[PDB]
């Protein structure tokens, strides 16, 4: 549910960047891979994150596993929006995302 | 006004559908075929009906929905058209644009077939209903039309964008004609003042197909809760200082530029067309001519209001 | 030759589906959407696969298959195209036109996307396989192509009709181009001589969709068993006489003309019935693009009208301001 | 299974001719009503009956009833084709249909 | 001015060539291929040269030539271009646009190949010559250019029309751009004041083809002698009364309408397309937009000159 | 098989014509315009007929003909198309593609206009004739078509190359579609089995033009006599030895590389030589139409700019007229 | 050379109108066939005649005959222009053509 | 008719190499100049000589002389092909060309 360890995962970014990025790095600063996560999970290209983008980031297949319940995802995204977002715009900005 | 995007009443690509096969926070019924990038509410087969509604009811006083859709047909006549609804109950299947009749709420109909035979189609019709008057399907709801419009949304080169805003008990529908890929290019279509709708209800879309056949794809559906600047209570001492944001955003943009530069040499390191580019250039030139004429109109209105003040002197 | 229409391996409208929603004597899998009139094997969404196969195997030595189908696309490039199979096992799911690879039989592929980049598509490719040869998907089966005629079957004003005949171990494909409403207007496409196919197998159709997207409708599928005139036993003893034929045929024709006259005065008697032309249904891609440009010019026209009117208003305002001072 | 009484039913043909032709008749000859049946069930307009048209005729839905199984349909149509069609063309002509 | 069409220095379709195979009152040399409807002065083969000149010399003081032509090329670069000459002697073959150098007269060159490399081609160049200075072929006659222009006349959807008028020792070249089928739609290109040309000379056209290849067809060539209203002497008591003309012309128009009606039922009695009609409609809409903007410019000029007189009051 | 290039029935550039202006070993009639590089058999004028035939008759039993040609039109409809004849007598003028009817031989017609109205044109039609069968001009020879593949050869970016081979009484037509600059990229079109043609006859080409107009260029014509490996006598006694071959081949290669190195430093030494790309030469009809529309919009752009500056000028005039009274 | 009898010729108008006009008339007034001649020989559709149109009208192949010399045609057209045309516009109008 | 002295002519090859290569040499070996002749007269770039290229070589126009008749050209080229070309391929290779 968008935890500190979930964002700080080398295997996840290495799997996501496979194909698009032909540059496997050894070790990166936590801010660097969190920036990679934020840039990768913004599909619309508006430099912003919302509930749908967060839901896609959390509940995705990868390469079996049971699907998470809709109520749990709703609660997790509601908590994330209530905690990180302070401007009440609905979108999650990297300025707001830098707290966690 | 101040807008807040509500994710629980929205869907968009390119990951619209999940591995389960259902739209998150949305229930679809009928012949709707949700996909990874769009929802085909009604395909181009004979006698098709589909609808996608919200699961949880939305409780807003001022809201705004931005709907992007394509209505594509082989012929020059549409089958039924699209319908966007802010209702009280999930209609699902029904006889009105693939949704149930006798709805308690508001409905915007993108009618593309002239049942009345008045040669006034395709047209956008806003109908409010308390749940006691049947929709006149054979007359395109002419008697129940609170406000009408006259636009063509079929076979456009670009997806057609509409914006429906309920603000201060006034419903405004502003529709892009689909001739440009720009998102914020809405043109005024219709408005209804002092219309009563239920305080809480379901957001839904629906489509149907009659004797002819059209494909009604919906690419996105974004809902924004609207609040007044004075009505929204501020929350002091909760936000972070602007110095930290300024320090962070410059390094964020520098790192994203560096990432783009890194992608530049690796996109071609490991392995549109003619005619399509020409058509895009033609449409861009038409849009530029339209924008220049709009600028001329604004300049001439400027000189008109300048000469207006010179009369009294 | 002598033809016998076999109903168990055929489907056609306008009552193609039953109340259950399935095609009789046919099993459909994937993203196939059967309707009352046609079967949409693969709709116009991205990454769609569909197939409709026969339940019971067909045991024929000489057969004929008539396929009526449509492939419609918004653009000028098709997604994958259709595939008509006479196989040994129902390959309902797979990556070869929505059907499984390594089939034991014959397959006619209506390829509409040029993977090989030879600018030779859309084309019709006949491929025979014994069940151990992979299909070259990235090259449209150029090496495995027994016979390949080049034809366009996309966005035609009329449904495209194809006829595949297996007779004396010779497979003949004759394709109506879909430009005329006439049925018996077939034009030769290809033939393959001395091809060995399994004695019994399943008849099927399939379609898929790649990057681009097309609508792959199949309106009808007719199967005819073919027999040589000398091999088929006549057995004229089962027929009664030609007298009953002569006594029934003229009364049948009389009933037809009487029913036509009966319907003539009531076709126009009730004005509720209305027709619809089909000429406006068809429109080419370039014609649609030019019509879109012509429609887009109307905004410029209306804005220029508004500008001219507002200039005329400011001209009148300047005219009425002249005499105020003097 | 296409019995003598099945074709000789005024209600079904009266329901079928409703809408297309607005001539409700009181009583018709057996040959006339069998001619109406043969002409109305021929959807393709070839003045012939085959397995698909007979399957539509048998498995019929008016205005509930369970649908007939595939095996019963196949057996009934095969028996009808074997009994009536003598020219082995696969189609049933009116001369072949008038025997039963 | 008053115009008189001179047939001896003109050719047009649809019967341009005779049974003999030669243009009447015109001599053609080089690779010119006259046909029934047009004269191909230079085909699209490599190193082609052609010219069509008048046989008898024309003695005019003020004249006007209307030339309709098409310069069509597969590529985006023209080969040499066309040339229209009012000279003193028949050049026929030569090294300047398929015509002889050192001419005594005026020549209008529709240069389509940039030999100078200044990216200023295709262009229309008017060159006067007394017969003693060689034409600078490698520089597109930049030094000898009395007046230049900048138009594109290649691969236009409609034939390109040019009008060259020598009036009161002033040569005016006004060229239609070929975007409309209207004949009287000339736009100003160039003018030269106080230019001396021989009193009598030959009218000719010519074309050449270099490394690339263009087809230079000429559909018509019409010559009008121009005279001033005051200089032309009237001839009283020679013309017929206007009453007879009025009586005749009404019956002429009635009979031609009756003849058209007669052809109407017999054209179909005894036995364009989609896309081409759409392109024609697109071009018509573009022309309508251009005309409406021109009318807007005229209205703005009118209000400007109206407000000019209000200053002094 | 074994191929021998026969020069007397061939022509190619860049020195196709002589100083006299005629093609060596070839006689041209009609509206054919031979040039230094190509022969324009029928130009883009209305009602043009042209033909180029051989002078001496060719006595071959198995032959191969390679024809490089271009058919260019402003519109999307061709006029008549080309015709390649192997006949018995030179029909210099006539109504069948610019050549006389009732020929005794074989003719490959590259028909580009659909007289029959079947929307199956342009198409390549092989027609054999014994000298007493009229060609169905109003139906594109549909009844007489021995083998007809459907292919487009108009407005191609590269010249269209065709190869017609007569070998063991089997006529094979293999057509390069003209999409790649490579020469040996032929794609199969058609074959006719067991066709009887005259033992000796004239090789010729011809073209015509009807309502519309096309440019029918022929760049090259190459004729090869084909002999079976067993029938051709080897006769190795005339050859001297392989030692002279080994002594000459490497010195030829050394001279080639030395000349390449010699030309390398002087290709860039003199800057007078300049090149020209061929990509911009090719442009499709729809692309040209869209470019014409985009070019036509520039007049509207410039007029709007002029109107804008005039409105700004009258605004400045009003601004300076504001302060005069007070 | 544009004589009264040359214009008043039934066979010439009947031959020219063949194909385009499927209405063979028996007898017509001389003004009627002279109007037919004037309407037929105006190719440009401007309701006017000039020297080129007159040359096409006089010197055409029809359905052998030697071609007329250019000098004779020039003299004939010059005489016609000098006689019939009075407005000195160069074009021959039906108002001017009605004299002959 | 392609004699030993005909190929061994410095003036013709010097005129041919003028413009294309700006290297005017004084004296060259007979094999070198015959190599220059063979390489320059091969227009198609196949390193082969055939009847058309030999016809261009024989009927040549430098900077008058009457053109050779067709029969003489045909006889000369047929004799050259019969004498030099031994593999009966129709083409003349450098090995076949070096004999004469
Ligand atoms: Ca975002
Ligand atoms: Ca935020
Ligand atoms: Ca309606
Ligand atoms: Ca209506
Ligand atoms: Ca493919
Ligand atoms: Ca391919
Ligand atoms: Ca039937
Ligand atoms: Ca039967
Ligand atoms: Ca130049
Ligand atoms: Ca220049
Ligand atoms: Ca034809
Ligand atoms: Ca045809
Ligand atoms: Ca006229
Ligand atoms: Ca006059
Ligand atoms: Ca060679
Ligand atoms: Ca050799
Ligand atoms: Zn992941
Ligand atoms: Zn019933
Ligand atoms: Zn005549
Ligand atoms: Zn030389």
């Amino acid at each position: 549910g968008l935890d500190k360890n979930t964002v700080h995962d080398q295997e996840h970014i290495m799997e996501h960047l496979e194909g698009v990025i032909n540059k496997p790095e050894a070790e990166m600063s936590p801010q660097e891979l969190q920036l990679h996560y934020f840039k990768m999970h913004d599909y619309d290209g508006n430099n912003l994150l919302d509930g749908l983008e967060l839901s896609t980031a959390i509940t995705h297949v990868h390469k079996q596993a049971p699907l998470m319940s809709e109520d749990e995802l709703i609660n997790i995204i509601d908590g994330v929006l209530r905690d990180d977002d302070k401007n009440n715009d609905g979108y999650i900005d990297y300025a707001e995302f830098a707290k966690s | 006004p101040h807008r807040r995007f509500e994710y629980k009443y929205s869907f968009k690509g390119p990951h619209l559908v999940q591995s389960d096969g259902t739209v998150p926070f949305w229930a679809h019924a009928g012949n709707a075929i949700p996909s990874s990038d769009q929802i085909r509410v009604a395909p181009s087969l004979k006698s098709q009906r589909g609808s996608v509604w919200t699961k949880t009811k939305a409780a807003f006083e001022n809201w705004e929905v931005e709907v992007t859709f394509r209505v594509t047909g082989r012929g020059r006549i549409g089958a039924d058209g699209l319908a966007i609804w802010y209702a009280e109950n999930q209609g699902l299947e029904g006889p009105v644009f693939g949704s149930a009749d006798l709805w308690n709420g508001v409905g915007i109909f993108f009618d593309s077939f002239d049942n009345d035979g008045k040669k006034n189609n395709p047209a956008i019709v806003i109908i409010g209903n308390n749940g006691q008057i049947h929709y006149d399907h054979q007359n395109d709801g002419a008697s129940q039309a609170l406000a009408s419009c006259q636009r063509d949304f079929r076979n456009k080169p670009y997806p057609v964008r509409a914006k429906i805003t309920y603000y201060q008990n006034t419903l405004t529908v502003m529709i892009n004609n689909g001739f440009t890929p720009d998102k914020n290019d809405y043109e005024f279509c219709a408005k209804v003042e002092n219309m009563i709708i239920p305080a809480q209800g379901h957001f839904g879309i629906s489509a149907a197909t009659g004797g002819l056949a059209d494909d009604h794809d919906v690419l996105s559906f974004l809902t924004f809760q609207l609040t007044e600047p004075g009505k929204e209570p501020p929350t002091p001492d909760k936000e972070i200082s602007e110095k930290e944001k300024e320090k962070y955003q410059e390094e964020f943009e520098h790192f994203q530029q560096e990432l783009d530069k890194k992608k530049e040499e690796f996109q071609k390191g490991h392995p549109e067309s003619v005619g399509d580019r020409e058509l895009r250039q033609v449409f861009e030139g038409q849009n530029r001519i339209h924008l220049e004429i709009k600028q001329l109109n604004r300049q001439l209105d400027m000189i008109l209001d300048e000469q207006r003040r010179y009369v009294s002197s």
